[PDB]
């Protein structure tokens, strides 16, 4: 007898599976995606964007800024020692 | 008197830079790698989902 009409009806496979949710996510995310992100920090300029760039970038974490930062406070109180003495 | 103390601090930063600063670099690197691998894994995963 005469075949039923379901095989030629589709209209809820688009909620029917899980990658639909991911699809509607990644059509927004990827379509308006940039090839590369914006920045790993770069502001501190006054001849100190260089200080941050050399020391406090993702390029390295090394003891050089620590030494520098320590020395600033040492220079304050060391001069003040002779202001107190 | 206090120049002896400042000398001790100079030594302290010397030991820190000798032992700790390369160790902390390696530690930080290790974690950074792990974060990155997970991130990139997620990117692969959604590429799979499109194909699915």
């Amino acid at each position: 007898v005469s075949t039923l009409i379901p095989p030629k009806v589709v209209s809820s496979k688009n909620i029917g599976s899980a990658p639909n949710a991911k699809r509607i996510a990644n059509v927004v995310h990827f379509y308006k995606s940039l090839p590369q992100g914006p920045a790993p920090a770069i502001k501190a300029n006054t001849r100190l964007a260089r200080y941050k760039a050399k020391y406090f970038d993702g390029d390295n974490a090394s003891g050089k800024p620590l030494w520098h930062f320590a020395l600033g406070i040492i220079a304050f109180g060391y001069s003040m020692e002779y202001y107190f003495h | 008197d206090e120049s002896i103390l400042l000398l001790t601090f100079l030594g302290f930063t010397g030991l820190v830079a000798k032992y700790l600063a390369p160790a902390y670099k390696d530690f930080a690197d290790a974690r950074m790698k792990k974060v990155s691998d997970v991130l990139n894994a997620s990117r692969n995963k959604h590429v799979e989902a499109v194909k699915d």
